[PDB]
């Protein structure tokens, strides 16, 4: 979900 | 005051301004500066640092955009399970859970469009070495601190  | 089994008029809107503002200023940073470039917003705490973001923090990997596109689409689909089965005549969780939706969804724009994820927001609030990252990674953890509260319920 998150950018990484 | 309005109390309804499903507030799909908030969740929504909510959704699509967090969506709106996120996927904005990923483009605005995108076509005004170059990679590495940075500017200050608030002098010693916040700068617009651009960066692009694919993974890179977890090494060699055979195909992770292929593992982070099947994670999202998983984690898609069961928050909008949630939010029919248990998020009932509930605001809160309706409202918590478009964060996490807005916010899964902003990045999933990102990777599907580009295999990338543009982030621009570099402060040192948080101590530093806290990674750059964008609007929708905001909405997923300020989604994930209501649900938290949401879930110090019962305790
Ligand atoms: C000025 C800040 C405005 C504060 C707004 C929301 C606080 C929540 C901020 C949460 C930051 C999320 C960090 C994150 O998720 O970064 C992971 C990603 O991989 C990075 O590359
Ligand atoms: C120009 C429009 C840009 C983005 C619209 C898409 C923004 C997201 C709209 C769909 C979000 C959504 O469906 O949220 C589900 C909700 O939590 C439960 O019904
Ligand atoms: C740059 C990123 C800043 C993002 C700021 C706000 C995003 C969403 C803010 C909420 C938008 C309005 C939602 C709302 O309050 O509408 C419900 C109202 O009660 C209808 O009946
Ligand atoms: C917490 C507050 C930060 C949240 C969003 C910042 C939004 C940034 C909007 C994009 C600004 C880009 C810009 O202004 O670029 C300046 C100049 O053109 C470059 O040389
Ligand atoms: C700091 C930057 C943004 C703070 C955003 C914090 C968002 C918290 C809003 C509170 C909320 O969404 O709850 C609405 C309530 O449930 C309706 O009945
Ligand atoms: C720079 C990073 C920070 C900015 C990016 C943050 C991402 C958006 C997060 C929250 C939007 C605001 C929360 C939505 C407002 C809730 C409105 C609502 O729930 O309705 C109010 C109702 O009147 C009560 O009964
Ligand atoms: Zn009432």
């Amino acid at each position: 979900l998150i950018s990484t | 005051h309005m109390h309804k089994k499903y507030f799909i008029g908030t969740s929504i809107l909510i959704a699509v301004f967090v969506v709106i503002f996120d996927q904005v200023t990923k483009y605005i940073i995108a076509t005004t500066m170059k990679i590495g470039d940075s500017f200050e917003v608030i002098p010693h705490f916040l700068n617009i640092t651009s960066h692009r973001n694919n993974g890179a923090a977890w090494g060699i990997l055979s195909g992770k955009m292929t593992f982070f596109f099947i994670i999202t689409i998983i984690i898609l689909i069961a928050l909008v399970y949630f939010f029919i089965k248990d998020a009932q005549y509930n605001l809160f969780m309706q409202v918590a859970i478009s964060l996490l939706f807005a916010g899964a969804l902003g990045n999933f724009i990102d990777r599907v469009l580009t295999g990338e994820v543009v982030d621009f927001i570099d402060t040192n609030i948080f101590g530093y070495d806290f990674p750059i990252f964008n609007i929708a990674d905001s909405s997923l953890t300020i989604g994930v601190i209501l649900i938290i509260i949401a879930l110090l319920k019962d305790t």
